[PDB]
């Protein structure tokens, strides 16, 4: 036998009928936990896989609103990198943002400039094709073109272009003559995003727009959702907070609403199976009268293991079954029919999430047992049948 | 018209033997928990899919037919060739502009496009989102322009004031000319949410004909087909009557993640929102094995096998059909007027757990979609007939070794 | 006549991977109008043969010919035609429905017989007058007593007027003060329309009112050997 | 001393919304080493008082004093601490599970009573060996005979050597041959160590074997009336 009288009084209480029908219905609570975990580590794995592609595409195309000046430009001597102190910043770098037009020999295109530093770190560094990071010498003004701009212009290697600014124009007495300089091309970078279309690379030290100073120092935030809430931060004299054009401000709420709306819906399949424990223990209170009831706190603790017997086997079986289908959705032969996407499915299985999510399906089998077990001790013995 | 299997089997469903009503409120609510939220999950996904085909797909055209950097002069004959084909209903030309704006010393990128005021409501739902009293005043002659609300959030402009919009000076000879300055006024604003509200602007077609100094020439031809998924194969077989060169470019690119989460999340609901009925259907089977003893049909008792199954398929309809008609009353009060209730979760727990690192904060969405209220009620009751058929097949040959008839 | 015929009957059953049962060479024959009693030991096999001639056993060795037709050469959906019209079920552990009343439990062949709607309260209350229980009709089976609800199951099978009433210890809860008043009632139906019933027991003092004594010794029976 | 005393027990039921009072001020006493017989009618009072002396319902009418302690201020958890030594319950409807082991069914009230692991296979076998039932050890109650499993339930409550056994018709399914074979084993337990018990019957010829006869009708008892 067993030295403890707790795991022996429930081994013969999970189906001892010699038939082909009544034996499988005793393990019906095992199916509700095995398929409950199977529908738990599958939807949450493909949801985090779709959210992982959002972080790879963000913070890699353009910065946001950082600094401004209501009195003209900003001088780097009066405001160094040690004076400004914000939260979430890790590294600063100079930047010059301004929309300029291009006078080519085939068509006309408009794009914004990027005054990067050749001696510092750039986010477009792994996307450099046939170009070096230290090629923007003061006096040469090298322009690096992309994919979508050269499709309608045809600017090859060794072509002189003409970039003009529409805003930075002196008020001449005879019309408005804008400022323009001579330029050249050195290569073509490829990133497969929006930066290849209307975003050019220029040197930080230039006299084509103003004067000599810079506009400010760009930064990278850890989360682009809390920019509107962190707009009430302190600002020194000579700066102004601008609108950050919240494309992912309220749209990120709509793509995370499915985690909170379907997540309450997906928390019900482990709650529907909680009523399966009560309908599997409501008939046990009338048969326990005769063995351990008519003939003190541990007497009612016999059903907490049998009420959680489907929670131990059904969790370690549904985890291997849920990981077999979530990791291979379109890898196996599709017997359902037409595949909608069928190409480049991203997965995301966190090791820190599978330990916490295995405790939710375990703790529900112990907390949903105390309420049927309360009707086995306080209730009178000889009142159910006789 | 009371038959023989429904008239003499009504008194067997009602029972009263003590602790019955405490367990009778488990099966009818357990079958109702998967249907009352099924009308919420089908309305939340279709409510977000309705916004995809209204402010994203309905505002961007699909078919693009252009020339080799040249205004297509003979565009009247191009409308007669592809108009009545099986798959393309209507079409309307458009001319793109690459000018910039300068108002109030605020700089922002803009992609102004040319839409005809009489050829915009037959193939697109873009001017159908006006918040004013009427939108029929948008015409040509007085140089009107309707812009989005994203321009006014950065350029602080007002509806009714005059702004300055710069246009590129065109020239048939490749040289440098002076930039033109055209002063326009805002005669109404259009609202979008956060994405395309700061890059679009609509001018009439007759105003576009006077800016580039052309008589009867356009540049691009826009259209819209029936389906929304097949976009990489229907445009390629629709350019055999035009010239050999057209700008072929399907709408795929940086906005790829907004389409993957509307087609595969719907695909996994066939294994998640169908599985919630699959766990809830175990409740009606556990009461059948509970009632396999002391029942007319499993006891010793020239009819067919339908007399035994008549008491098994009717007990599932006593709680399954009553639960589906009860969950729809409490299911519509949470999908229309919802309130936050998740506030008391970490106050009375005794021992602190659930160490948070990064999560999301729930809020209240906004949707309105009510058409799948009767088709979802009929498919949630037919499988309960097969859910009681399988215990009814194994309820005919039982040896009475332990039970005495 | 004759009504019952059987020959070379043998039962097979498995008990722990060994094909062992307790039944060998049974031989029973009943008539019309006469009653008998079967005395068997605790472990002799009296209940195994009781579920055998009633159409509740497939021994696949012999044949039980009742009313001019066998019990094995027919489909399984038509085996219940000889179970309420010409067959009774009386047992010591009566399995009653605990979710209904006592009037619905005794009228079990009346509801499934597709009879008249004015016939349900016509013969169910008449059989309770013969046993003398009229004040315990519209109650729960838990409200019914120990020694009186055994007598309720006696009048449950004697409703549709069967031909063979199969008994299994009818005097299990009631005492001998009420046994002699109910033993005169079973002898009254044979003088009214003609019926036959076998009442098994283990004691011979209360079985003195039977017209035929055929005890059983592990299946075999020849004469009065004790 | 006198063991059990009871007076002013007006039991009233609430189910059915009707007055169904069957008990009143019954003046009964239970001696030590003396066996009595509750000769109650079939339905009069001999199931409510059977469950009342064991402490299973609170009538809120009087006091049931038992061996110095009452059952008034006993909680739902502190009740089972006192039912281990001086109490014992024997049923007649055979409230047992048909999916257990026959040797483990009599050994069931020994695991939670804080006993030795080597004492489970010793005290559960010496009771079944003296009664003569030792060949049905590794079987299920679905396979036991009609008189086999009935004798198992009699020796179920006799495993902790109690001082009061609450029984009703031990000769229910078993006959008179198995009655005096087990009535002697109930007599030796009173003469070796002393076991007082009461047997609830209805018949008058069976109660003459004992030494104390008290007849009861609807809770009323004065003398030997008939
Ligand atoms: N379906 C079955 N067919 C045949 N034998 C069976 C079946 N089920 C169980 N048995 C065995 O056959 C015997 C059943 O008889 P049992 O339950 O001991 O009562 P009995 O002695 O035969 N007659 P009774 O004393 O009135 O109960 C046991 O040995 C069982 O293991
Ligand atoms: N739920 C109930 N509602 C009302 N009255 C009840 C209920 N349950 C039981 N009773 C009554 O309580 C009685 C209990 O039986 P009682 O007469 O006290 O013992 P007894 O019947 O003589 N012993 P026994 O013949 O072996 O069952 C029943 O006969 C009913 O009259
Ligand atoms: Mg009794
Ligand atoms: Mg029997």
């Amino acid at each position: 036998y067993q030295p403890v009288a707790l795991f022996i009084g429930l081994r013969y209480m999970r189906g001892r009928a010699a038939d082909r029908f009544g034996r499988f219905v005793s393990w019906l609570s095992t199916i509700g936990i095995t398929l409950g975990v199977m529908a738990l580590v599958t939807v949450l794995s493909v949801m985090n896989g779709f959210e992982r592609e959002l972080q790879n595409n963000i913070l890699g195309l353009m910065p946001q609103a950082i600094l401004s000046s209501e009195h003209g430009s900003l001088n780097p001597q009066q405001l160094p990198e040690t004076a400004v102190k914000l939260d979430g910043v890790n590294r600063v770098a100079p930047i010059t943002t301004g929309d300029v037009v291009l006078q080519s020999a085939r068509s006309v295109a408009v794009g914004v400039m990027l005054g990067i530093d050749p001696a510092q770190k750039d986010p477009l560094t792994p996307y450099l094709v046939n170009v070096k990071q230290t090629d923007l010498e003061p006096g040469k003004y090298n322009v690096i073109l992309g994919e979508q701009l050269a499709s309608q212009l045809g600017v090859n290697r060794g072509d002189q272009i003409r970039v003009m600014v529409p805003s930075a124009s002196q008020f001449t007495p005879m019309g408005r003559i804008p400022s323009q300089r001579l330029f050249n091309v050195i290569g073509t970078f490829a990133a497969n995003s929006e930066v290849d279309g209307y975003e050019m690379l220029v040197n930080i030290e230039d006299a084509s727009r103003l004067m000599g100073n810079i506009t400010g120092w760009r930064l990278w935030l850890d989360e682009p959702l809390k920019v509107d809430s962190l707009s009430q931060q302190k600002l020194p004299e000579g700066s102004k907070w601008q609108d950050w054009r919240d494309r992912k401000g309220e749209l990120f709420q709509a793509v995370r609403m499915e985690k909170n709306m379907m997540g309450l819906l997906l928390s019900l399949i482990v709650a529907v199976a909680a009523f399966n424990i009560i309908t599997s223990l409501g008939l046990m209170v009338m048969e326990k009268q005769g063995e351990v009831a008519i003939l003190p706190r541990q007497i009612m603790m016999v059903f907490m293991v049998q009420g959680a017997s489907a929670g131990i086997i059904g969790a370690i079986l549904g985890a291997a079954l849920g990981a077999l289908l979530a990791s291979q959705l379109n890898n196996l032969m599709p017997i359902i029919g037409v595949l909608l996407d069928g190409a480049a499915l991203p997965v995301a299985i966190e090791p820190l999430q599978v330990i916490v999510i295995a405790l939710v399906a375990m703790a529900i089998a112990l907390l949903s047992t105390l309420y049927p077990s309360w009707r086995a001790a306080a209730t009178q013995p000889a009142e159910a049948l006789r | 018209p009371l038959s023989l299997l429904i008239g003499l089997r009504f008194s067997r469903g009602r029972r009263r033997g003590g602790m019955v009503s405490l367990i009778s409120v488990i099966s009818t609510i357990g079958i109702a928990l998967g249907v009352a939220v099924l009308i919420v999950g089908l309305s939340a996904m279709n409510g977000f899919e309705r916004e995809l085909n209204n402010r994203i797909l309905a505002v961007v055209p699909h078919g693009e037919i252009e020339a080799v950097d040249q205004p297509w002069t003979n565009w009247q004959e191009a409308l007669d060739h592809v108009q009545k084909v099986p798959g393309i209903a209507a079409a309307a030309p458009y001319i793109n502009f690459t000018g910039l704006v300068e108002s109030g010393a605020n700089l922002r990128a803009i992609q102004v496009k040319g839409v005809n005021p009489q050829q915009e409501q037959r193939l697109s739902a873009l001017p159908s989102f006006v918040q004013g009293d009427a939108w029929r005043n948008f015409k040509a002659g007085e140089q009107q322009i309707i812009i989005g609300k994203g321009v006014a959030d950065a350029l602080k402009v007002k509806q009714g004031d005059w702004v300055s919009i710069m246009i590129p000076n065109s020239n048939p000879e490749h040289k440098l000319m002076q930039p033109k300055r055209v002063r326009l006024h805002v005669a109404g604003i259009l609202q979008l949410s956060g994405q395309l509200d700061h890059s679009f602007a609509m001018i009439p077609l007759a105003d576009a004909q006077q800016y580039l100094d052309m008589g009867s020439s356009v540049s691009g031809i826009a259209l819209k087909m029936t389906d929304v998924f097949n976009a990489n194969k229907l445009v390629r077989d629709a350019g055999e009557v035009t010239n050999s060169y057209v700008y072929i470019k399907s709408w795929i690119g940086t906005y790829g993640y907004m389409y993957r989460d509307i087609q595969m999340i719907r695909a996994i609901m066939y294994l998640a929102m169908v599985l919630v009925i699959g766990v809830a259907c175990f409740n009606i089977v556990s009461t059948l094995v509970m009632a396999v003893k002391d029942k007319s049909g499993d006891i010793a008792v020239g009819a067919k096998d339908g007399l035994i199954r008549a008491i098994f398929v009717w007990y599932g309809l006593l709680a399954g059909l009553f639960g589906s008609l009860c969950g729809v009353i409490i299911g519509v009060v949470v999908s229309l007027q919802l309130t936050p209730i998740i506030e008391w979760i970490e106050k009375l727990i005794g021992h602190q757990f659930l160490s948070s690192d990064i999560y999301f904060i729930d809020f209240l969405p906004s949707e309105l979609h009510w058409l799948d209220v009767f088709y979802v009620l009929v498919t949630a009751l037919l499988l309960s007939l097969l859910a009681s058929w399988y215990p009814a097949r194994r309820a005919s040959n039982i040896d009475p070794a332990r039970v005495l008839s | 006549k004759i009504l019952l015929q059987c020959d070379n009957l043998c039962k097979r059953y498995q008990e722990g991977s060994v094909q062992t049962d307790v039944l060998h060479n049974v031989s029973f024959s009943v008539g019309e109008g006469e009653m008998m009693a079967i005395v068997g030991s605790s472990g002799s096999g009296k209940s195994t043969l009781l579920h055998l001639l009633g159409g509740l056993d497939t021994p696949t060795s012999g044949d039980v010919i009742f009313n001019g037709q066998p019990m094995s050469k027919l489909s399984s959906a038509a085996k219940a035609e000889l179970r309420n019209q010409k067959l009774g079920f009386i047992y010591q552990f009566h399995h009653l429905l605990p979710d209904f009343t006592a009037l619905e439990n005794v009228a079990m062949p009346l509801l499934i017989g597709k009879k008249k709607p004015a016939e349900i309260n016509s013969r169910a209350l008449e059989m309770l007058k013969a046993v003398g229980l009229d004040h315990r009709a519209n109650h729960r089976p838990s409200e019914l007593s120990g020694g009186e609800r055994q007598r309720v199951a006696i009048a449950r099978a004697l409703v549709n007027n069967p031909r063979l009433v199969l008994a299994d210890e009818p005097t299990g809860n009631l005492d001998a003060r009420n046994a002699d008043s109910i033993f005169q009632l079973l002898g009254e139906l044979n003088r009214l329309q003609g019926t036959a019933f076998l009442v098994v027991t283990h004691d011979l003092q209360l079985a003195k009112r039977m017209s035929r004594q055929l005890e059983m010794r592990d299946g075999r029976l020849t004469a009065e050997l004790s």
